[PDB]
DNA sequence: AATCGGCAATGACCTTTGGTCATTCAGCAGAT
């Protein structure tokens, strides 16, 4: 695929600061801008949110590194059909607004624990305490735990918060973008930092350890086969140069933006 | 023979012929392995094809295996995918 | 005492119409005068009742079946602070504060129906509003223990298939006016004969003597041969439920006992139930 | 030995004590009994004192029972009692 | 004096134009 892991892309859960009940499942990788579209001060809003006795919406919570449109496009889809989503592994093939607060919560609880979405590189948001206290409420009553791998963050305002603090663009990753430009334009690589093999510049695809201050590198099939030491899609794992705990999901969007997104990265650098 | 058995074994099939396969040369061109590990989406029918056509006789497996069966594969394994 | 068993008195729920939330305990002999009262309507009402802004209220429950006026009067404290009642055994010695939620009255009610001091008590429940008798039933249905078979538990509701809920409790005795009128024909002459349980002799003056309460049935016994009869349970005192020896017809004991303590200390209130 | 148990025993000779005095005679005048089969409110300080008067000992039990005792022993049996 | 839990009222929905369902969203009375 010619594009690199996009900066940010989101599945998000608005709901009218009108009428606490009316709720509506989206996806945008700008969700400054979508909140905006669905408030009418930008054309492009959709149907459901259109109506002016709702208006203004809020984002009360969001789900972010999807590390695709298909994928967030996948699991806004699944999380706005609850009822047609099947979450067994399958050969298969306005909006409804959800019934309550408490049936979107669950059904996000359940789409992070399903094989289809288990894996993925994502992260829960929470932007207002009563929100947030329903997926307490539910998380406590449930047996099987989340992942402890899947990191679930709030952002309550007091003491720019919400959307408005999330970074649109790959600035949390600049430093070690810039590290991963001067290794390999300096041809500073060595030698797999897994299977001891030497790296010549341009022999398939090299990923770079995310701790600052360390340049171990590794061919990408050796770096898997690492963080997995059955299973193919690697979450959380240790350098054995530096020791430091990575994601794998941040060691990929440092990979496809120095192998695919060239243009990306000298615009991030300035 | 089970049918979440020969699924189980199938899909170890699946798995080791896409996990045996060479490594690649331009990173621009990765390998079916390589491309899940970078969370490309998986174009189902494409995936099924290079299953197909050796990668399944390769390690062992006499038999074709279906594109849905293939999906249930990439849903099992969290494996972004999609039909064309 | 002195007094026979009363004809009605009650325990019961007072809840507004405009709030649901404003609850009151009480008791009375007469549930529809009480209501006039916290209405506005008849002198002599209560001081949180007072509020027009909460008025109409209603009855929305209510216990009846009291023997004493001082059982209803114990039962209605024990309802209105259930954090001072003690449901043990205990040698010790009006709700200003409204109760906290129908939920809890109705969680408290099920527990004084079960306790020792008010188990056997020969009480009925009443519910003359739907939703009130479902937060009941919510509540037996999740709780474990259930109330004893004996105890009846009736509903009222407006219409269906006139005067209805607390308008249609009777508040005499005209309820059980066939059976003294038995029991005043079998003993104005002489027509007991022997206890159905002792086989004993009863002469017209000899001890207190109880009446089956089926119709048509002559059973008379001695008060404490009816009640070990009935008893023949696990330490108890008090009977509740029994079969008569002589025509086979199950019997509550408060039924018997009103009778006889009408026969017994109540003989002008019988008078004036058969007119005579 | 116990002070649950010893308390079920002397519950015991109260009740064989109320319930093996002869019956009334005039039915005007109830024994204890029979005040407690029609539901009579019990005052308290008269049964305890017609238990000491010569009835525990007469069941076979020397000592002197409490007003409270015998107050925790109608509400075990469900006899509504009351203080004078 | 500010909170407070639980209600009464209200809005949205998808039409069975009103019985659902949810909310308390610039509420609400009453009680501490
Ligand atoms: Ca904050
Ligand atoms: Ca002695
Ligand atoms: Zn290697
Ligand atoms: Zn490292
Ligand atoms: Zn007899
Ligand atoms: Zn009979």
């Amino acid at each position: 695929q010619c594009k690199p892991i996009p900066a940010l892309y989101t599945v998000y859960v608005l709901r009218s600061t009108v009428r606490h009940a009316s709720l509506y499942i989206g996806s945008t990788p700008n969700p400054p801008r979508r909140l905006k579209q669905h408030n009418g001060l930008v054309p492009g809003g959709a149907a459901r949110t259109s109506r002016s006795s709702l208006r203004p919406w809020e984002m009360v919570a969001l789900v972010s590194g999807f590390p695709s449109m298909v994928a967030a496009l996948k699991f806004q889809w699944a999380l706005t059909n609850p009822h047609l989503s099947v979450h067994i592994p399958s050969a298969s093939r306005p909006q409804r607004p959800p019934r309550s607060l408490a049936s979107v919560v669950a059904n996000l609880h359940l789409l992070l624990r399903v094989p289809s979405f288990a894996r993925w590189p994502l992260r829960v948001h929470f932007f207002r305490r009563d929100v947030f206290a329903a997926w307490e409420k539910w998380c406590a009553a449930a047996s099987e735990r989340l992942r402890p791998s899947l990191a679930v963050v709030t952002d309550f305002e007091g003491g720019c918060w919400g959307i408005h603090a999330l970074p649109l663009d790959y600035e949390p990753i600049k430093d070690y973008v810039a590290k991963g430009q001067e290794i390999f334009e300096f041809e500073r690589q060595g030698a797999c930092v897994v299977c001891r093999e030497e790296m010549a510049s341009g022999d398939g695809l090299q990923a770079l350890c995310t701790n600052q201050g360390c340049d171990g590198v590794g061919h990408l099939s050796c770096w898997s086969r690492h963080f997995l030491k059955d299973s193919i899609l690697p979450v959380q794992g240790q350098c054995p140069k530096c020791g430091g705990e990575m994601e794998w999901g941040n060691m990929m969007k440092e990979l496809t933006l120095r192998t695919r997104g060239q243009k990306e990265v000298e615009k991030l650098l300035k | 023979a089970s049918p979440t058995d020969q699924q189980v074994s199938l899909f170890r099939y699946i798995t080791q012929a896409v996990v045996t396969a060479p490594r690649a040369k331009d990173p621009a061109n990765p390998s079916w392995h390589e491309k899940m590990l970078m969370y490309d989406p998986i174009i189902l029918e494409d995936l099924t094809a290079w299953l197909n056509s050796g990668q399944l006789d390769r390690v062992g497996y006499d038999g074709e295996v279906a594109p849905g069966d293939v999906k249930k594969w990439c849903e099992s394994k969290s494996v972004c995918c999609l039909w064309r």
